[PDB]
Order: structure tokens, then sequence, then C-alpha cells
């Protein structure tokens, strides 16, 4: 049967010590997490890296699928350019 | 200070670097480990390094230490004093000291009070707890730092005293936000302007400035509380006067202070920075397993041996005590304390060049007070490397007498001789590049008598402020290849090394020397890039032949490191980066709001000055002859594309050295005087739009014009030096006596400076203009420039050598040619007149130049992350077993993670495909295409439904009469010349959805005949 809804927040932090707080729903998929990104931080999402416990975070799947929790902490990450 | 520091001067600013150049650090213990982080150290600049050691050299110190020799063993020399010279010559400004005094328990530790850092390794735990007692009790504290590499497990620790001042905690600049609205209220609320996030958090300060209406919000500080994206509360504001509009509110960072415990406490209620979030528990039960061994050698005065099962049990029932008195009581990690015993008395080179470069940023922390610090613990461990071996039999680990003995103790002698098997072709030859190679050389890469090879290409010749990050490049190298010289000094490293170093780009231009059949020779490719497009590039001739690639990358204290495997991963290319950042040419050209933009403008007004025009001007008289020629088919209604550009340079020729400065004078007035007025007259001071709303609102800023002055230095410095690049362009000697502001003023001294004339110009505001295209040319233009080609051609100043002008290439690291300190001028000449804040010489050359922050630290540590993952490939490891890092030593954070797991793209009917697939078909000389479709079809699951080849449409159901294709052989429907043996056909298949379109499926190879 259909569940209760489940809303959460959720840390997204980058690796220079800033913290986006995010007010999210469990059935989100991780795509809208990029939009919703996108409207905070003006990053388009094909630019956004983000891992969670280890893993990287992809498209077509849910937090629920991730096991993201209220509370949870993810980081986003880039590559860098200089060698 | 020196341009040998440039690139690292970015990362740590000039308040850091003078803290170094008075800082002493004491280093003991120098075995793989301390040799990484005095060579880390003496490159950054420390201003004194005393490195001790009390050991003698021996053969097994072959295996992990880069400087050591043969030669060094037979005459038993001390460690320290052994590699001394060759780490001093790392940068002749650090004084570099041996000490092979005893260090034991009844040593005197007052002679330590000289240094402002300690650093110990290889080092009994109870010495290091009596040191780390004296260090921290110290009238000013001295700086502790532990660190130890054993087998396949660190331990990094800090101790900075009880009470230690971050100066800098994340080492990223203060933002800047434009206000929108303040409202009077209590709180009073900010609004930031529409479309731009203030990106701020609650608690964090600001100041404020230029805000119009309400006063005394100016100057003040202000503690903010978040309300939304756009918003957030500030003080009280309800007695203030009204908000009007503008105001500029700035980020203040405020210095954090940080406590620290002793190593005593620290052992027994550990902090430990946790870098993989899938096991949060294990630096904890590291920690026990490490703690266990110091018990270990204390109790038995030895280290246990492989494979000895007493050892082994005594190990783990230590380890089994030791959690016990732990707080959270932890279940002891079995898996943990067996590749410990196992592996202790083994030594892993690459782990220690990770932590060695971890440690030295700490190091570097400890005496500048810039960035946060380690706090205080960090395990990481090469864990993946050894899982997939199960439970292997100890024959494989043990001592064989060769310099390979501490690397086989780790992973076994069969992963050892894959490595000395391999063949790797590493791209650039730089910092990351210098590093990999050392890398290499411990690993034994490419050492194989049989097989084995290591290629490493670079298209570029040694410079200085190379030497910073690239230590194996030496002043004496100037102008020699950067790729020969690496390769040599590693052969220096290991003698049995194959390299074959080459002189070339990878690029699209040389893809006929590394082309398909190069990459298929390689096991492995390894990338040490400075730019995005060829780190894609490489990308795209690695997918293309199934060849796993290891990418890195730093930015300052920014690291990363990507690992992509046919079959198990994504690609580079399956992510984009961000692009260079795009300045819109509105804000470029009339409206700047920050120095970037003027600095940017600067840069560009050099290129076009002083590059383009002028060679655009030699291209149009070589290809036109001469000036009556252009004459003549002007007057027959002729248009030549950029002429009447290149006829206002002739006839403004300047002709001798005072000509020179006039044309100089003449384009101060032009940019730094007249284009202010003019943008006043099409947009006044308080011109107002339709909504009522100013024109000058935030984040456009009103010009005012300038005054020349030839007192001021800032106005001399740009008439000098546009005076001797024109002076170049048009090949007009000059002396340095005629650039004194004497000289000059005496030049200036009768020049009559023309009168201003607005026009009616019209000015883009769009934000999305992006260039005006061409204008058309108007009939007025066409007449003035007949005017002046007969002016030129009747005064005979339109001879061969007028036709030419010398073409100047942007050169920023030579220091006499004027190009930064024109640029320089004119960008703080144009921020001045936009009451911009200006920029000095240094900062304007970061900028202008495109320089990328670099130290050694962050280089050192994603070098040894990436051979570390290079092992696994090596091995075949499983997907779970490789690691991406990302990673910032400035906060101190590292995260870990497992890497892009393969995407699979559905055709139809559960059919998918991979970036890795490739399909191949078999034919014989009578194959028709319909045996094609039909083989497709048989082997994979599907008919095709379209084949193309390239562009030419072999089979296209639905174009007229393609049906009679199905009959006709593959060798007459192909037509095939370049490739004997194959064809590679692009396959698309029918979709699910009627009348949708086709769906693409992987390439298809197809064979004419069975060879
Ligand atoms: O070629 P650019 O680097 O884009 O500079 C041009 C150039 O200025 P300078 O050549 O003196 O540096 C034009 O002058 P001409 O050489 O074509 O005579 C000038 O045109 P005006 O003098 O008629 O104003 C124009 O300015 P603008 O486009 O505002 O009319 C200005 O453009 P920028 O300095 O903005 O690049
Ligand atoms: O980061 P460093 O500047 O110390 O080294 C970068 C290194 O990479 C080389 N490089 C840039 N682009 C290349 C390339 N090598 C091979 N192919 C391509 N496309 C550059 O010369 C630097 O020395």
């Amino acid at each position: 049967m259909h569940h209760h809804h489940h809303h959460m927040q959720i840390f997204v932090r980058t690796l220079t010590g800033r913290t986006i707080t995010l007010e999210v729903e469990s059935s989100d998929t991780i795509d809208n997490v990029r939009a919703r990104i996108q409207d905070r931080e003006g990053i388009p999402p094909d630019q956004q890296r983000l891992i969670f416990a280890g893993r990287q975070l992809e498209d077509g799947r849910t937090l629920a699928d991730y096991n993201i929790q209220r509370e949870s902490t993810l980081h986003l990450v880039l590559r860098l350019r200089g060698g | 200070d020196d341009a040998l520091y440039s690139r690292q001067r970015y990362v740590l600013g000039d308040t850091a670097m003078q803290k170094m150049a008075k800082s002493h650090v004491f280093l003991s213990g120098m075995g793989g480990l301390g040799l990484e982080i005095a060579k880390n150290l003496v490159l950054a600049g420390i201003k004194a390094v005393t490195i001790h050691d009390t050991e003698k050299c021996q053969a097994w110190d072959l295996g992990t230490n880069f400087f050591l020799s043969e030669d060094d063993v037979v005459n038993k020399r001390n460690r320290a004093e052994a590699v001394l010279k060759h780490i001093a010559e790392l940068n002749p400004y650090v004084h570099v000291t041996s000490s092979s005094v005893p260090f034991n328990e009844t040593t005197d530790l007052s002679f330590l009070d000289k240094y402002q850092c300690v650093v110990l390794t290889e080092m009994k735990l109870p010495l290091q707890k009596k040191i780390n007692d004296f260090c921290r009790s110290q009238c000013p504290p001295i700086k502790f730092i532990s660190a130890d590499v054993h087998g396949i497990w660190s331990r990094l620790f800090c101790d900075f005293g009880d009470e230690f001042e971050v100066l800098d905690t994340t080492g990223e600049e203060p933002k800047e936000i434009f206000i929108s609205n303040i409202t009077q209220a209590n709180p009073g609320i900010v609004t930031c302007l529409e479309n731009h996030p203030h990106k701020l958090e609650t608690g964090q300060f600001l100041t404020f400035r230029e805000i119009n209406g309400m006063t005394g919000l100016n100057g003040s500080i202000q503690q903010i509380t978040v309300i939304s994206p756009f918003s957030f509360s500030i003080g009280d504001t309800t007695e203030l006067e009204p908000y009007l509009h503008g105001g500029i509110a700035v980020q203040v960072k405020t210095p954090k202070t940080v406590f620290f415990e002793s190593l005593e406490r620290q052992l027994k209620h550990p902090k430990c920075l946790i870098v993989d979030f899938s096991n949060p528990e294990a630096p904890l039960e590291i920690h026990t397993a490490m703690l266990a061994l110091d018990q270990f050698q204390e109790k038995y005065s030895r280290k246990p041996n492989v494979g000895c099962q007493q050892d082994s049990e005594e190990l783990l029932k230590l380890a089994t005590s030791i959690s016990e008195t732990l707080e959270e009581k932890p279940d002891v990690n079995a898996d943990i304390v067996h590749w410990l015993s196992w592996t202790a008395q083994g030594f892993l080179s690459p782990l220690a060049a990770a932590v060695g470069g971890v440690a030295s940023q700490e190091v570097l922390k400890a005496v500048t007070g810039k960035f946060s610090p380690l706090c205080q613990w960090l395990y990481l461990e090469a864990a993946d490397i050894v899982e997939s071996l199960g439970k292997p039999e100890c024959e494989e680990f043990l001592p064989r007498g060769d310099r390979y003995d501490a690397l086989r103790a780790c992973i076994g002698d069969t992963l050892c001789q894959k490595l000395q098997n391999l063949n790797i072709f590493l791209v650039g030859c730089g910092a990351i590049g210098c590093e990999m190679l050392k890398n290499f050389a411990l690993l034994g890469v490419g050492t194989s008598k049989e097989k084995g090879m290591i290629t490493v290409t670079d298209p570029d010749l040694i410079e200085k402020s190379n030497l910073n990050r690239q230590f194996l490049f030496r002043p004496h190298h100037i102008q020699k290849p950067k790729s020969y010289t690496a390769a040599d000094a590693t052969l220096k490293i290991n003698s049995q090394i194959k390299i074959d170093a080459h002189l070339n780009k990878v690029c699209p231009t040389t893809e006929t020397i590394y082309n398909d059949e190069f990459y298929t020779k390689q096991d492995v490719i390894i990338t040490a890039l400075d730019n995005v497009e060829a780190r894609r590039y490489v990308d795209s001739r690695c997918l293309a032949n199934l060849r796993p690639l290891l990418d890195s990358g730093t930015m300052g204290t920014k690291g990363h490191t990507e690992v992509i495997v046919p079959h198990l991963t994504e690609s580079y290319n399956s992510h984009r980066d961000p692009p260079e950042e795009e300045i819109p040419f509105a804000t470029l050209k009339s409206f700047p709001a920050a120095i970037e933009h003027t600095i940017q403008w600067a840069r560009d007004k050099f290129e076009s000055s002083f590059s383009h025009k002028p060679s655009l001007f030699n291209k149009f008289w070589q290809t036109y002859s001469s000036a009556e020629e252009v004459l003549q088919k002007i007057q027959s209604g002729h248009s030549l594309e950029g002429c009447f550009q290149v006829i206002k340079l002739l006839s403004r020729r300047p002709r001798n050295w005072s000509q020179c400065v006039e044309l100089a004078r003449l384009k101060f007035e032009k940019y730094f005087n007249h284009k202010a007025l003019q943008l006043l007259h099409c947009f006044p001071l308080d011109i107002r739009l339709k909504d009522g709303s100013l024109f000058w609102q935030s984040p456009k800023r009103p010009p005012s014009p300038i005054k020349f002055d030839l007192n001021e230095p800032l106005h001399l410095s740009f008439l000098q030096n546009a005076a001797k690049l024109y002076a170049t362009v048009y090949c007009i000697p000059f002396a340095e006596e005629d650039l004194s502001a004497d000289a000059l003023l005496n030049i200036l001294s009768e020049v009559k400076i023309q009168e201003f004339k607005p026009s009616n110009k019209v000015v883009q505001t769009d934000e999305t203009a992006r260039k005006p295209d061409h204008v058309p040319i108007s009939s007025e233009d066409e007449r003035n420039a007949i005017f002046q080609l007969e002016k030129a051609i009747l005064s005979n100043e339109a001879t061969k050598s007028d036709l030419q002008m010398a073409v100047l290439s942007f050169e920023k690291d030579d220091d006499h040619n004027g190009h930064i300190d024109f640029i320089t001028a004119a960008s703080n000449l144009r921020a001045k007149m936009y009451s911009i804040e200006p920029a000095d010489r240094f900062k304007t050359k970061r900028i202008a130049g495109k320089i990328i922050p670099a130290i050694a630290t962050t280089t050192a540590t994603v070098s040894g992350l990436v051979a570390l993952e290079m092992i696994k490939v090596t091995g075949g490891y499983p997907f779970e077993a490789y690691k991406n890092c990302f990673l910032n030593l400035a906060i101190p954070i590292v995260v870990f993670t497992e890497t892009t797991e393969v995407r699979k793209t559905k055709i139809r009917n559960g059919i998918s495909f991979t970036i890795w697939d490739r399909w191949t078909v078999h034919g014989k000389e009578d194959f028709t295409l319909l045996d094609f479709i039909n083989a497709v079809k048989e082997k994979y699951g599907i008919e095709p439904t379209m084949v193309v080849q390239g562009v030419k449409m072999l089979y296209v159901p639905v174009m007229p009469g393609h049906a009679k294709r199905l009959k006709l052989t593959m060798h007459k429907l192909v037509k095939p010349t370049t490739e004997k043996k194959y064809v590679d056909l692009t396959v698309s298949f029918a979709p699910d959805i009627d009348g949708d379109e086709d769906l693409p499926g992987p390439p298809v190879r197809y064979y004419f005949s069975h060879d």
C-alpha cells in the first residue's frame, strides 16, 4: 500500500567548507536534487558530482534508492585541471 | 619573493611565505617517509630543515629511498648524511643539516627548542610521547607531528599545542554580495540582487559599503541570519534612514582557535578524519590495530614475522585488549589485524608518497597558521590492494635480496613481476609527471628484461618556475626537454628502468604517431596534464582502444584522482568540468564591476594593439602588394576586408621615438578620459529608465575621467610601457634614457591634447549581447580612406618599410618586455576610472596569465594515490577495489569514493550496450549486405534498420530504392582501400514506439575475409 510521505532535510557540503541545506522528499530523484542545487548555486546539472557514503550518486534513482535519510550529508566534488 | 616561488605564492600568500622564511623544522627518521617529507618541505621553501637519523645504509633501503645509491650501501654511510647533498640541491635557498647523534629516553631534549616544528618517523612510541610532552609544554609550544608507514598501513598525527590560532580556516577568498533592498525593522532584512543567491550561512559576519540612503550601515559589521536564498536578517535598522539603492556586502573571515590534546591522551580518545564514509568506523579500527603493533614492538623488541601464526595471534590478543579500554568498546577488525601482522615489516612507497604530501602540508600549517590543521589523526591505508589476494601463502612475500623486498612484503611477488612487465603511457612530464616517474621507479614498473616500457611524452623545454613543484629538474637543465631530463633522472633512481622519452603533445595532429596500435600495446595510460581539453582527448583515445586511464589534477591544496577501467566504469568524458569563466561582452567593454573585468580588458587591449592589428596589417599588404594597387581597387568599387582599418594604421604610423610617446599619450587620453566622457554622454549620471529606476544601478558603476599627470607613478608607468611597445611594433629604436620622466615631459611639453568630441555611437547594454558582428562601411569612411591613402602616396609614406609592422607575442614570465607592466597599469587606470579597487602586479600577473596555483604537497599526494590505483589496474582488480579521491588539504578533507559505474544504454528487447562494447561481423568474398543484416541479428539478437559508414549512407530502407542494396556484395557496397582488413560501421535499430528516431547501437567492425 502507498506509504506516508517522508519529508527530510539533507546537507550538501563542498570541499571548501560550505554547506547547502536542502528541503527534500525521500521520493525525489537524484535528477531533481541536481535541479534544486542549480537553483541554489547556479551550477548546471552536468557539472555536479555528488558523493554519498563513499558512492557516486547517479541519475534515474531516488534518494530512497541510495538509503539517504534525515540529516544525511552529501558532498559536491570537482576535478581540478593543474598538473 | 622569487620567480622560483611564483606558483605557490598564490597558494599561501605573502604573509605565510615570510613565516616559512623564518622557520626551522626538525625531521627525525630518514627512511622512505622522512625522505618524501624532506623533499616536499625543501621544495616548498621552508628556510631550515634538520634531517636526523641514527642508522646506516642497507641494501633494503634502495627499494624505498630515491636518493640512495649502491655506493652509499657499500660504504655504510649514515642515511641522513648520504642524502643530504641531494636534498640540498632541491633549492639552494634552504639550509639543510644532518644529525646522527643518539636519540633515546635519556637524551636531554632541550636542543629541540631551536625548532618551530618537530616531525618524527620510525620512532618508538614511548619516546614519541616523551618528545610530545616536552614539545607541547614549551613557553611557545613546539608543534609536533608523528607519521609512519608499516606495510600497507599508515598513521599521521598532529599536536600543535593546547591553543593554536588558525588565521585562515578555508583558503577561500571573501565573496562580494550586491544589495537590492534593506528594510527598516527589528531585525532589518537585506535582499540581494535578483538571480544571484548570496550563498551565505547563518552566523557569518559581513561589512558594508556604498549603501545610499540608509546611513549607519556603511563601515559596520553585522552578523547575519539566513531567511531565504536571497535574503538575510541583520541588526536593528528601525531608527535609520530609509534604504535608497546600491550597497556591497563582503564576508569577514574571523580567525579561529583549534585545541589539541597530547599524544598520550589522544591514543585513548582519538579524533580521526573520516576519509571513506562507506566505512566510518574504519579509522578507529585501524587506530586499535596500529597501537597493538607498537605494543608488540615494545613487548618483544621486534615486528611480527610474516606467516608466524603465534605472532599474529598475539597481535590479535593485544588488539582485543586495547579495544576493551576504548570508550565505544569497538569490535576488533580481524582482517585489519591479520594484514597488519602480515605486512608489518614491508613498506609501500606510493602510500608513503601520499602520506608524505599530507604530512608536509601539515608542517606548513604549523609554521604559518594558514589553513585548519588535521585534528588529530589520519589513517590512509592500502587494504584494497591485498583484499583480492584472499589469504595467500607467505612464500610469495618473503625477501629475496633485491631492491623490491620492501614492496614484495606488501603485495607479493606475483604482483611485483606484473608491475615489472607493464607497458604504460605517461602523458605530460611536469609536476605530477615527475612524481609519477619516481613512483614508477620505486615500484619497478617496466624494468623486466623481456617486456615492459615506460613511454613518456611532453612538448616543452624546462623553464624557471618549474623547479618549484618538479623535483627532477635543476637550474642547469634550463632549455633541456622535460621528458628527456626526467627520464635520465629516473634511471638514476632505478638503473633497470626502461623509458622511451618523446617530445610530442598528444592531440589530433599527432594521432598518426599515437595511433590505435600504440594504445593497444599499452597496459595503462596515465595523464599528468594541465588542461581539460588534453584530458578529454586522451580519454577518447583510451575509450576507443579499450584501455584503462588514470587521471589526476591539482589546484593549490585541491586535488582529485579518477579511475577509468574498460567494462567497469564510465570514462572521463561522461562528466563535464566547469568551463572558463565568460565575462559578458557589455560588462567587459562598457560596464566593469570587478578588478577581473579591467584585467581581462587590459589583456585584450594588449592583444589587439600589439599582436592582432600588426599581423592583420602585415597579411593585408602581403596579399595586395602596394598602396597604389589598393587605391586603384577602392576607386573601382572593390572592397577588401579590413582595408579601412589598415589604412588608418598606415596614416598614423609613428616615424621617431617622439611620435611613439605622443601615440602613447593619445591612447591614455582615449582609454582613461574620453571613454568616461562618452559613456556619460550616452547615459548621464542621473538618467532613468521607463520603470523610473536609475540606469546606473548595481552592478553598473559610472566612470569618471582621469587627468593625465606625469607625476603620478601609475600614469608614468602606462606612458613608458605603451610607448616602448609601440616603438617595438613600429621598429623605432629607443634607449633607456628616453624613458626618463624628464625626457618624457619635454617630448610632451608642446604637444596639444585634442579636446573630447562626443558621438551618437550606440553602446550595447544587453548582458547577452556577444559582439556587434560587423558594422557596414559608411560612405564617409570610404571617402576618408581614399584621402589618407593619397596623402600617404604623395608624401612617400607607403614604402616597403611602411607596409610592415613587428608582431609581439604575450610573454608573462619575462619582466623586461613590459607586457605585464603595461597590463597592470592599463587595468588599474581603468579600475580607477570606475572606482574599482586596483590590484598589484603579482595579482594582475596571476589573472592575466591564467596561472594555476600549485604546491608540491598536493602534487605528491595525488601522485601517490594514482600509483596505488595503478597497482589495482595491473592486477585486474574488481570494481569495488578501485577508489576515486576528491580532496582539499586546506580544510582538511579527503573523500574516497567508488568510481563511476558503467552505464547501460537500452536498444530494444532487453538488448543494452555500454561505451566499451564493439561488435564484429566476419564476412567472406561473396558476403552480401543481406548477409551482414542477418549476421548481426543472429549474433546479437536484433536486426539493423540503418547501416552508415561515417557520412556514407550504405543502407537506409526509408530512402527510395535502397532495398536493391540488400543483394549487393559488401565489397561493392563499401569500396575499401585504406584499411584492407575491415571497415567500421554505424548500425541503428527500430525503436520501441513506431515513428520515433532509430536507436543507435555499438560500433560494428566488418571484416571482409577470414584473417
Ligand atoms: O580595436 P579595439 O582593441 O577593440 O579598440 C577600439 C579602438 O580603440 P584603439 O584602437 O585606440 O585602442 C577604436 O579606435 P580606432 O583605432 O578604430 O580609431 C575605438 O573607436 P573610437 O575611437 O571611434 O571610439 C573603439 O572604441 P568604441 O568601440 O567605444 O568606439 C575601441 O574599442 P574598445 O577599446 O572598447 O575595445
Ligand atoms: O602541471 P605542470 O605544468 O607541472 O605539467 C603539465 C605538463 O603537461 C604538458 N602537456 C600539456 N598538454 C599536453 C601536455 N603533454 C602532452 N600532450 C598534451 N596535450 C605540459 O607541457 C606541461 O609540462
